């Protein structure tokens, strides 16, 4: 947790339905943005922070 | 693994985006649609609706 | 129903999944109680339920 | 010398131009685009932006 990883995503197609196909999670909470809302929507800026 | 929750350890990760603010990269499996001109349309631009 | 531990979630109004579109829809006006409990004791089988 | 019916028109054309301002005022919420709420937020929290 003191060296998190930050991971870049930038120039690809993410399917965030494999999200919801294939899923561990148990939490699972966004805060902007809605998660079903999350394919229709282009960005920048993806950092995943594991 | 004996401990019960509240002490078990959860991979925790956190996708953080930006809205609209700079030119975007990555989206989904949506298809295109062909550019019509002179028209009354209703266009999703990148996610600007 | 009978659904997952992580999908009970999801059974509210405007929540987002594969239940929630493609199996039991609630309306945005949808008032009332939803009741929800773990069925390891009945609704599961060593083999695989 | 005809700066009083000038002043009227120089009001009631700022008060416009102020109230058009307007419409790019978050107040409170995320954005200031209608169109971006609905397409980044269930209507649950929609209804509150």
């Amino acid at each position: 947790v003191y060296a998190w990883n930050r991971k870049r995503i930038s120039n690809c197609v993410a399917d965030y339905s494999v999200l919801y196909n294939f899923a561990p999670f148990f939490a699972f909470k966004c805060y902007g943005v809605s998660p079903t809302k999350l394919n229709d929507l282009c960005f920048t800026n993806v950092y995943a922070d594991s | 693994p004996t401990y019960g929750v509240g002490h078990q350890p959860y991979r925790v990760v956190v996708l953080s985006f930006e809205l609209l603010h700079a030119p975007a990269t990555v989206c989904g499996p949506k298809k295109s649609t062909n550019l019509v001109k002179n028209k009354c349309v209703n266009f999703n631009f990148n996610g600007l609706t | 129903f009978v659904i997952r531990g992580n999908e009970v979630s999801q059974i509210a109004p405007g929540q987002t999944g594969n239940i929630a579109d493609y199996n039991y829809k609630l309306p945005d006006d949808f008032t009332g109680c939803v009741i929800a409990w773990n069925s390891n004791k009945l609704d599961s089988k060593v083999g695989g339920n | 010398a005809l700066g009083k019916l000038q002043d009227v028109v120089n009001h009631n054309a700022q008060a416009l131009n102020t109230l058009v301002k307007q419409l790019s005022s978050k107040f409170g919420a995320i954005s200031s685009v209608l169109n971006d709420i609905l397409s980044r937020l269930d209507p649950p929290e929609a209804e509150v932006q």
